[PDB]
């Protein structure tokens, strides 16, 4: 199918773009190298990496309707699939936590010498808490066919799903909801715009990824078949938070916006 | 005063245990890399242990690694060298000597009056041209060190330290590279060599010049002194 | 009567210098250096970046052994450092954050710096105790300290935001001889390579060189527009170098009495913040607002190299006594030394 | 009465500095420009010394 | 690299050490220019807080340590020293309201309330405080309170309301004062009306410190 293998070709290219240009910019600029900014990087670098290691090889897998290769190319794709998705799900959930530090607790997020620490730890759990979750595919405990090497074990999707998206997903609405509790109690575009950026954040993190990791779940718990296109373009959803995502986290700070215009 | 007094030790048996201890007073001794150096009663300077400015950096001799353990309490200004089974060879003289190292800095260059311990009953060799020379005050004398390796550094400077130790002194500081005086030091000393022999010369001696005079070696650890050439009147 | 009067007196001498100066003036040091070989691109490298102040570096000075180097920043910390090998040799935590200036003496026994509280702080570094300690607080000063010189360990001279310069014993505590000449603040000293002289720029954009014994003005030069930032001898001492806001450089010759070089680029649009000659006195090296040092052919005028390396405004420049190095200070809190 | 005092002071101040010695611009221009040539070969930031010779080596 | 240069880049690494130890300390600190134009109240709001060249003062209220920097004693010019202050949270500006009918000294033409909006503005739209803040204590409220019943506000300004009553009065000081700010976008003016209980007037730089704080981790953050 040309036109489709064509489009999801496009989709690659506009995460590579996004993602490359928000990790041009914080690297050249120090009013950019800010507490949040880094673990915006550390986003578009899980989200390059869901660029690389795994878009092409879906979007072959999903053209052709076949898997090409060996159990241990599987193990590998696999692994990097739900380790670069998680990574990029999980530094939502940090971003989202460092931005609760930078209004609940707004000296700590000030102080040059401890969010260094602070940054290195949630980039550091970020990274580390996606491999762990996605290690039992390189040790090969998915026990899908060859044929199609899709994961088939269901007590694993349910698990990684679960700590990969539901916990930091409740988490990421938890703490935006804090940030929505402060700023309507310290205040009693305008500071509206910090709501309409926790409706945008929250409103894409929402759109991309729940019908999948919503699916993804039913496809076990319904015993029941799922429509190939529903399941497919949900899952193209998912990926295009990865497109969407330098977009939101930088397009709207003036900052950003400057430095995206030296760039361009 | 800058001042180093150490409430030490006395006699034990062989095999035993003793904590020496140094209270440093006078100075900002948590700043200062703190030494002991121990003297065997009418013989030369043997270096025993260091301790860094930090409390890191502690280095000790073959002769006593493992037997002793240098130690430091800087809210005390107190240097400390904890002594297990004591040889009788341990028994000597032992001084807590202050050094500070920067960049035109002078270590070694105030050492403790010295604490007694007596016993019941790989590295760069030192070595100096005589036991002694006989003199009088108004000449001049030179005498000589020899190094079993160059102590000429790449970075240029030369490790060469001299000290005298007066008759029933402490040692002093003279000169902490092969030629810079130390403060304190009247401009009689003055210091040469090519890098692997060496010279301290007293250009117009005083009786106070009488003593015992040690070359050292500071271009590693273990710090190895010479075997001093006494100055007799 | 008499004001005005005295007032035209003014007027009248101000015309006989500047006459006097253009009659003395039968050339320019542009045409007199028509002949000589371009110094070419003076592509200087960072050989190290000495990173342990944590604010804006306001001074910096080199010792005479021209291998350690004092600095000193915002941060209420003055730090010597030897530039061979990046240790920090001593830190210093000064009584104020507010650091306008530091100096290291000839000898390299003491350091002083100055501030926002006018006091000039001077620091024994060689003492029998291991940790620099104050020997003397300057007070006498009625506004900030912009500069401060060793002419040896037991005389420095100062200069203020009360206008005034003024000489000290170091050993009683007081001022000897009190400059008072400007009318604008003073921001900047250099002294004479035989010490008997120094040249001070002050926010009137006048530059005066005095004798620290006569304890008065011996010339005043007026060429810069705005105001003097930054001033240096070159090392003959019969002339010196100013940096302004007026976004020149400028080079004045004692001798001549007058102003001989004009050093500026149509895009330098900012203010020179600090300068220094190189030891043979060919280079000017000025440091700017826009972030960087350039480097001045100073016998041509012509720009023959940039020391690029800073992210925020470059407060000094100070090349080592023996020729070997250039330091160069920043608001960035990096010292970057360049060869 | 103390702005006379302050003119009589800056207008001595300029009858001093008026009868200072000035010598010819091109004679100053030239005698720095003929240090600076003097000085030329002793100077490691205007004519670099190789780098065994240079303290600041990478 | 020998014995001794071993144990000088130790005493380098004890420096920076300690060193970094500071900066950990001195990034904690809340760092305060205060201004104001003479003798304006200033120096009742230091010793109420508390309660040659530069003074600098320390307090710690609720749990947050403040420096605090008189530079009224620094007679001479602005722009060769205020660019050290570049890294300040907030200034602390002084005015008393009580300068609207009192003229300044060197001249007696011009206003002390006058005086003081040249020294607003003069701080307020330079280039060094672009992105600072500046809390306005307006001090002298009881005597301007007082005084204007027997001294109409109109002998301070050719345009007014002529309403002449305090609130309306004071509130058209603030409304002068805050029309000073060419860039109200970037910097807040928290404008206050100071009073004889010290921790009301300690409290109020503490609540725009953190307001000041909150908005600038905002603008990081990209919530603004
Ligand atoms: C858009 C992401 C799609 N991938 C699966 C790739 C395909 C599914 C169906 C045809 S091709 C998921 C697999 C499950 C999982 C997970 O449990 C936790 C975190 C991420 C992921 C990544």
């Amino acid at each position: 199918y040309n036109y489709y293998a064509t489009l999801l070709t496009l989709l690659i290219a506009v995460i590579v773009f996004g993602n490359v240009l928000v990790c041009m910019a914080v690297s050249r600029e120090k009013a950019l190298q800010t507490t949040t900014n880094y673990l915006i990087v550390s986003l578009a670098v899980a989200d390059l990496l869901v660029a690389t290691l795994v878009m092409p090889w879906v979007v072959y897998l999903e053209v052709v309707g076949e898997w090409k290769f060996s159990r241990i190319h599987c193990d590998i794709f696999v692994t990097l699939d739900v380790m670069m998705c998680t990574a990029s799900i999980l530094n939502l959930c940090a971003i989202s936590i460092d931005r609760y530090t930078a209004v609940a607790m707004p000296m700590l997020y000030n102080t040059r010498y401890s969010s260094k620490r602070r940054v290195t730890v949630m980039i550091s759990i970020v990274w580390v808490l996606s491999f762990t979750i996605s290690c039992p595919l390189l040790f090969g405990l998915n026990n899908a066919d060859q044929n199609e090497c899709i994961i088939a074990n269901p007590a694993f999707v349910v698990y990684s799903s679960i700590v990969s998206f539901y916990v930091p997903f409740i988490v990421t609405l938890l703490v935006y909801i804090k940030i929505y509790i402060v700023l309507r109690r310290r205040r009693k575009q305008k500071e509206k715009k910090a709501t309409q950026m926790l409706a945008i954040v929250l409103g894409v993190f929402i759109i991309c990824w729940l019908p999948f990791f919503i699916t993804h779940i039913l496809n076990i718990h319904c015993d029941c078949n799922i429509p190939p296109v529903l399941y497919s373009a949900f899952t193209w959803l998912g990926y295009v938070n990865s497109a969407v995502n330098p977009i939101i986290y930088t397009t709207f700070n003036i900052e950003f916006r400057k430095a995206f215009l030296k760039i361009l | 005063d800058v001042q180093l007094v150490e409430s030490g030790g006395g006699l034990v048996q062989p095999g035993g245990s003793r904590k020496l201890s140094c209270s440093a007073s006078g100075f900002a001794f948590s700043s200062f890399g703190m030494h002991w150096v121990r003297q065997a009663p009418e013989k030369g300077l043997e270096w025993v242990a260091y301790i860094s400015s930090g409390s890191g950096t502690i280095y000790y001799a073959d002769t006593v690694k493992g037997r002793f353990t240098i130690s430091r309490d800087d809210p005390k200004n107190t240097l400390f060298l904890q002594m297990t089974s004591l040889r009788s060879e341990d028994t000597a003289m032992y001084y807590c000597v202050r050094s500070i190292y920067y960049y035109g800095s002078s270590p070694f260059d105030f050492w403790g009056q010295g604490t007694t311990l007596t016993v019941s009953s790989s590295d760069i060799v030192m070595t100096q041209a005589t036991s002694s020379v006989p003199v009088t005050p108004g000449e001049s004398v030179s005498i000589s060190c020899r190094s079993s390796k160059s102590l000429l550094h790449s970075n240029g400077n030369t490790y060469l330290y001299w000290f005298l130790q007066r008759p029933g002194q402490s040692p002093q500081l003279l000169i902490y590279r092969m030629s810079n005086l130390a403060s304190g030091v009247p401009d009689r000393f003055s210091g040469s060599g090519s890098g692997t022999a060496f010279t301290l010369t007293i250009s117009r001696l005083e009786a106070e010049d009488v003593g015992v005079y040690y070359c050292m070696q500071h271009l590693e650890y273990p710090l190895t002194f010479g075997a001093g050439t006494k100055l007799e009147l | 009567s008499e004001l005005d009067q005295l007032r035209q007196e003014a007027e009248q001498l101000k015309n006989q210098i500047r006459d006097a100066r253009k009659a003395c003036a039968d050339a320019t040091l542009s045409q007199i250096t028509n002949n000589i070989d371009p110094v070419g691109r003076i592509q200087m490298r960072t050989r190290r970046t000495l990173r342990g102040h944590l604010a804006k570096i306001y001074a910096m000075h080199w010792g005479t052994d021209s291998r350690l180097l004092v600095s000193a920043s915002q941060d209420g910390k003055l730090i010597i450092w030897d530039s061979y090998t990046t240790n920090k040799v001593h830190a210093i935590p000064l009584r104020s954050s507010w650091v306008m200036t530091c100096a290291y003496a000839p000898s390299g026994n003491y350091v002083a710096c100055g501030g926002l509280d006018n006091i000039c702080s001077i620091y024994n570094l060689k003492t029998r105790e291991g940790n620099v300690r104050v020997s003397r607080e300057l007070a006498g000063h009625t506004g900030y300290l912009s500069c401060c010189r060793f002419l040896d360990d037991n005389q420095i001279v100062t200069s203020s935001g009360d206008t005034t310069c003024a000489l000290w014993d170091i050993e009683t505590g007081q001022q000897t001889t009190t400059f008072t000449g400007h009318t604008g603040d003073v921001m900047s000293l250099s002294l004479a390579p035989d010490t008997r002289l120094f040249v001070s720029g002050a926010c009137d954009a006048s530059a005066k060189l005095w004798d620290v014994r006569e304890g008065m003005c011996r010339q005043t030069f007026t060429g810069h527009e705005s105001d003097i930032n930054a001033i240096c001898f070159f090392p003959n001492g019969n002339a010196f170098a100013t940096g302004s806001d007026d976004a020149t450089c400028r080079l004045f010759d004692l001798r001549a009495d007058q102003e001989l070089m004009t050093y500026s680029h149509d895009n330098i649009i900012c203010g020179i913040t600090s300068v220094s000659f190189s030891k043979s006195g060919r280079l000017l090296l000025a440091g700017y607002d826009d972030f960087n040092c350039n480097v001045w052919d100073a016998l041509k005028a012509d720009r023959a190299g940039v020391l690029a390396g800073h992210d925020n405004r470059v407060s000094c420049l100070g090349v080592t006594d023996d020729g070997m190095a250039v330091a160069t200070g920043s608001w960035d809190s990096f010292l970057k030394i360049w060869n | 009465t103390a702005s006379i005092a302050q003119a009589r002071k800056l207008v001595e101040q300029l009858k001093m500095e008026a009868n200072i010695d000035r010598i010819k611009v091109s004679k100053a221009a030239a005698d720095l420009m003929a240090y600076c040539e003097a000085h030329a070969k002793e100077d490691p930031l205007l004519t670099p010394v190789p780098a065994s010779e240079n303290p600041f080596r990478e | 690299l020998s014995a001794e240069d071993k144990a000088a880049v130790e005493r380098s690494k004890m420096i920076d050490r300690n060193l970094r130890e500071d900066g950990e300390k001195a990034a904690r600190e809340v760092k305060l220019l205060l201004l104001g134009a003479g003798e304006s109240g200033k120096n009742t709001i230091v010793k109420q807080m508390k309660i040659t060249g530069i003074v600098e003062t320390h307090f710690t209220f609720k749990d947050l340590h403040f420096k605090m920097f008189d530079v009224g004693a620094q007679r001479s010019e602005r722009k060769k020293w205020i660019h050290c202050f570049e890294g300040v949270t907030a200034i602390i500006f002084c005015v008393a309201l009580s300068d609207y009918d009192l003229v300044l000294a060197e001249d007696e033409e011009m206003n002390r309330m006058h005086a003081s909006m040249k020294l607003f503005d003069s701080i307020c739209n330079n280039k060094w405080f672009t992105d600072t803040s500046i809390i306005l204590f307006l001090n002298k409220k009881d005597l301007f309170e007082e005084k204007i019943k027997k001294s109409p506000l109109t002998i301070c300004y050719p345009e007014y309301a002529g309403s002449n009553t305090y609130e309306e009065a004071a509130a058209y000081i603030q409304c002068q004062f805050e029309d000073l700010n060419k860039r109200k976008d970037t910097k807040e003016i928290y404008t206050h009306f100071t009073c004889s209980t010290d921790t009301k007037n300690v409290q109020f730089v503490f609540d725009a410190v953190t307001d000041v704080i909150i908005k600038n981790n905002l603008k990081d953050c990209g919530l603004f």
